[PDB]
């Protein structure tokens, strides 16, 4: 307003004006250390590690473009963890295989024996991939799991 | 806005506006304090998580004009949930240090946005707040010039 | 599907049609135009009225229906109570009042505002209690809708 | 048959993630600075005596499970790889023992620390997940009187043992402005411009949306803290009359301390408070269920039981089991006579 | 293990995660090892 | 003489409208459309079939 | 449907006051559970009469 006088009333001299956030309720550390978090709900339904294949890659385009000590870290991460329960799973395969092949060499013995046996248990195992499509069934892991207990 | 407004202008609204859903065993509600409702519509194991999806946000489309002014731009939405995050992606700094303020608003305004749309997200809870034109008033200068809020 | 494409036609004309019309319902459904089930629900002992038994059977029943096994939709037999105000034009002259002076009192004293907080959310850095604050609340009785100042 | 019924249950072998989550709460009414100071001394552990074991922790302030606000907080913690931490003593199991433990030592708070059920949730294995429903549509201090009644009088049940809390609660000071109607009408200001005054200068108003270096963001107006700490400050703002003059709130506001819930839970339409318990160390869900109905079913008129996510619904491996095994014996004993044919090999081999 | 598939509904298909695999294993084995094995039994040995 | 949805009230712990519609008595007659007044800027009654 | 429409009217019949009582002027489940009913009977009659 301009009362009479000729004086004039800004937003300014009437109230703190500043660039700061829409709401002050949470803030986060990263170790003690102020830092924001992109914090990510799955969705129902979905696909886990077939998200996480691509959300880093939304995350990979936009890094150069960062200003200065803008750093990703990661604080908490599933990724690993599936990425685990295969290579616990193929070296027991691959031990089941090796141990079977010394057990054939055991009671029958001879390579041109203990052959046969080990090379119609991959192609059981593999044409099971196959089959998990298949009209209307699965295809996951702890499915590959189940796999070594029907190894 | 207090919980038990929170509770009687839009819970009660939405949660009434809720007849005729394919499928479904319960409703939850929360209205909390902050001002901030959420109610989770949990359907049968199996059920089309695309269609279960639209047919909810068509009855809150019916009560979306009882709904105060207030509220309506103040965000509603409707989206599929698990409750567990699959990532959190920190983002700190390093050298000429930001703030909590600074980092949040620039991880939203030119990152939040890329994800959320992309690969089947549901929801990202960005930690933090994206920057808002924040006017601090003074009651006593307001006072001094005859001035109100309004 | 079919269900959904004309909803959300409908909510490219829903803001074209007036705000009377706008509050008062606007849903889509799917529909049969013949009953399966009619509930009769009657009084034999402290007898109530069709005005209060349609209330209390929409006020405890009907919400858990409709919402339930694959309804389309339920015409209740009756109608939830609502508060009737019943004008009287000469009373209304006696005094110089309008049936907007008369809406216009409503909306101003039955209402529900919402308030900050004590503390707020960037606080002053030594802030012991962080409680709401509850100002008008939504009236309950025919006595308080009797006592509106015009 | 003896050992198979001394055998207990479980559902899925809780199995170490490399990451686990921690959680605060504090009691009615606490401040940003004061969770922080809980906040720092949990961040503090796990940076200071636990270096060899994790690796980040995400301290988050505000955020809690179950709803945000000025009162909870939450951190992420991440592990040093598997390898690096070899003992029993040096993965979750123990480090979340070990915390629980140093946390609920000594606390003027309260401190918790939990491992992923290595799944989303329903179910735990024997835990229970009961609500309380208002039925009849009594009051809120009636509900949660009946509330009261249900966790105190099953709390007299520790033999046949249950551990029963209910989940946000608070019920905290609230503090109600008193506006006279009448009083400020009489004096020529607007119940408009008092409302938003209050609404604007104490919760924040959104006005509009403005451009940010080529990008939408918000305008909000809420004036500094400095004059919103204290309910004395209430009386400090001032509104206009149609003389064109300023009033102060006091002049026409009452004000007075009261009692309510920060978080009003509803189940189905219907005004609801979520209770969270345990079945016993011997018993398991079947009777710590079944006691738990009618601990309610004793209850005052409208107070109806329910039951939500753990409560199944119908699965388990009762229920699933002797349908399971069933047509695993059908079958078994059926296509054992193919080839087969007489009553006499499907005992060669079913037994 | 099919007739397992028979189960419940928020131990969703954990019993039926499998029953088919572990058949799409014992009749694939009893196919491969069935078309298979007598035929490279007979080519190798002695 | 249609009624009026004002806004919604608590009618013990839920949400139900308020209607504002004036008694029978006052609008079973087009000569009671007369009897309806409306005030002027200068704040006095006006009739209808003025 | 029919057969958890009545489940959803069941679980609030507790809680009814003074003289509320359910009937039903029409319902079209009897018909259905009539119209096996009266084709079992025709089926165990059809193997007894070969």
């Amino acid at each position: 307003k301009v009362n009479q006088d000729g004086s004039r009333v800004l937003l300014r001299d009437v109230a703190k004006i500043e660039l700061g956030g829409e709401n002050y309720d949470i803030i986060a550390e990263f170790n003690g250390q102020p830092a924001s978090g992109l914090g990510i709900k799955l969705a129902t339904g979905a696909n886990a590690l077939d998200t996480a294949a691509a959300i880093r890659a939304e995350l990979a385009k936009m890094e150069p473009f960062f200003p200065s000590g803008l750093k990703i870290v990661y604080p908490y991460d599933t990724t690993p963890f599936v990425k685990i329960s295969i290579h616990e799973v193929v070296k027991t395969l691959v031990e089941a295989i090796i141990l079977v092949f010394l057990v054939m060499y055991l009671f029958l013995q001879n390579f041109r024996a203990t052959l046969i046996p080990t090379i119609a248990v991959p192609v059981v195992l593999l044409g099971t991939f196959a089959v998990l499509a298949a009209f209307g069934f699965s295809i996951n892991t702890l499915t590959m799991f189940g796999m070594v207990l029907a190894i | 806005a207090d919980a038990k407004t929170v509770q009687d202008t839009v819970t009660q609204v939405i949660e009434q506006n809720m007849n005729g859903i394919d499928n479904l065993m319960y409703m939850s509600s929360n209205s909390d304090s902050t001002g901030t409702v959420q109610i989770t519509l949990t359907f049968e194991s199996g059920t089309d998580a695309d269609i279960a999806q639209v047919q909810v946000q068509n009855k809150l489309q019916l009560a979306m004009p009882l709904l105060p002014q207030e509220v309506q731009q103040q965000g509603v939405s409707v989206e599929k949930s698990s409750s567990s995050f699959l990532m959190v992606v920190g983002v700190i700094n390093t050298d000429g240090t930001m703030t909590q303020e600074d980092i949040s608003d620039y991880v939203a305004a030119n990152m939040k946005d890329a994800i959320s749309r992309t690969s089947g997200v549901g929801d990202v809870q960005l930690f933090g707040s994206q920057y808002a034109m924040r006017i601090w008033m003074n009651p006593n200068e307001l006072n001094k010039f005859q001035l109100t809020p309004v | 599907i079919a269900q959904v494409q004309v909803q959300n036609k409908l909510q490219l004309a829903m803001p074209l049609l007036p705000q009377e019309v706008q509050q008062q319902g606007v849903s889509v459904e799917k529909s049969s135009s013949s009953f399966l089930m009619v509930v009769g629900v009657i009084n034999t002992d402290g007898t109530m009225t069709q005005e209060d038994i349609s209330d209390y059977v929409a006020a405890n029943m009907k919400d858990a229906i409709s919402r339930t096994s694959g309804v389309g939709d339920v015409q209740l037999f009756g109608s939830q109570y609502a508060m009737r105000i019943w004008m009287n034009p000469n009373e209304l002259n006696k005094f110089q009042l309008t049936p907007v002076d008369v809406i216009t009192a409503i909306k101003a004293q039955n209402a529900q505002v919402a308030a900050g907080q004590l503390g707020g959310t960037p606080p002053v850095k030594g802030q012991q209690l962080n409680a709401s604050i509850i100002a008008q609340t939504r009236l309950t009785s025919t006595e308080e809708f009797g006592k509106i100042l015009l | 048959a003896y050992l198979f019924v001394r055998l207990p249950s479980s559902f899925l072998p809780d199995e170490d993630q490399g990451v686990f989550m921690t959680m605060v709460q504090l009691p009615a009414g606490a401040t940003q600075e004061r969770t922080q100071k809980v906040l720092n001394e949990v961040t503090h552990y796990y940076l200071t005596k636990e270096k060899n074991n994790v690796e980040s922790v995400f301290a988050v302030n505000g955020f809690g499970f179950a709803g945000r606000g000025q009162n909870t907080g939450i951190a992420f913690v991440s592990l040093k790889d598997w390898a690096d931490r070899p003992g029993e003593e040096n993965k979750v199991e123990a480090i979340t023992m070990r915390a629980t433990r140093a946390f609920s030592q000594i606390k003027d708070a309260m401190v918790f620390a939990f491992n992923l059920p290595a799944i989303v949730e329903l179910g735990t294995a024997t835990g229970f997940d009961f609500e309380l429903i208002d039925q009849a549509g009594l009051g809120h201090e009636k509900l949660t009187q009946a509330r009261n009644q249900l966790l105190a009088e099953a709390a007299k049940h520790p033999d046949m043992l249950t551990s029963v809390r209910p989940n946000g609660l608070e019920d905290t000071p609230q503090f109600k402005i008193d506006i006279d109607q009448e009083k400020a009408q009489a004096l020529g200001v607007s119940i408009n411009d008092i409302n938003t005054t209050l609404g604007a200068a104490w919760g924040g108003s959104y006005v509009n949306d403005f451009i940010d270096r080529g990008r939408v963001k918000k305008v909000y107006v809420m004036s500094e803290a400095k004059y919103r700490m204290l309910p004395d400050d209430i009386g400090d703002w001032y509104v206009r009359a149609a003389d064109g003059q300023m009033v102060p709130f006091s002049a026409f506001s009452s004000s007075r301390w009261e009692y309510g819930s920060p978080r009003l839970e509803r189940y189905n339409g219907l005004p609801s408070m979520e209770i969270l318990g345990q079945a016993a160390p011997g018993k398991s869900t079947g009777e710590a269920m079944e006691l738990m109905e009618q601990l309610a079913s004793k209850l005052p008129t409208g107070v109806g039981y329910d039951w939500t996510g753990m409560s199944y619904q119908e699965r388990l491996s009762g229920n699933q089991a002797p349908s399971l095994y069933a047509i695993s014996l059908i079958v078994v004993f059926l296509c054992l006579a193919a080839l087969y044919e007489s009553w006499s090999i499907p005992f060669s081999v079913m037994l | 293990f099919v007739p397992m598939a028979f189960f419940g509904g928020s131990t969703g298909a954990i019993y039926r995660q499998f029953s088919i695999t572990i058949v799409s294993a014992m009749a694939l084995s009893v196919l491969v090892a069935l078309i298979l094995t007598p035929a490279l039994c007979a080519t190798m040995l002695k």
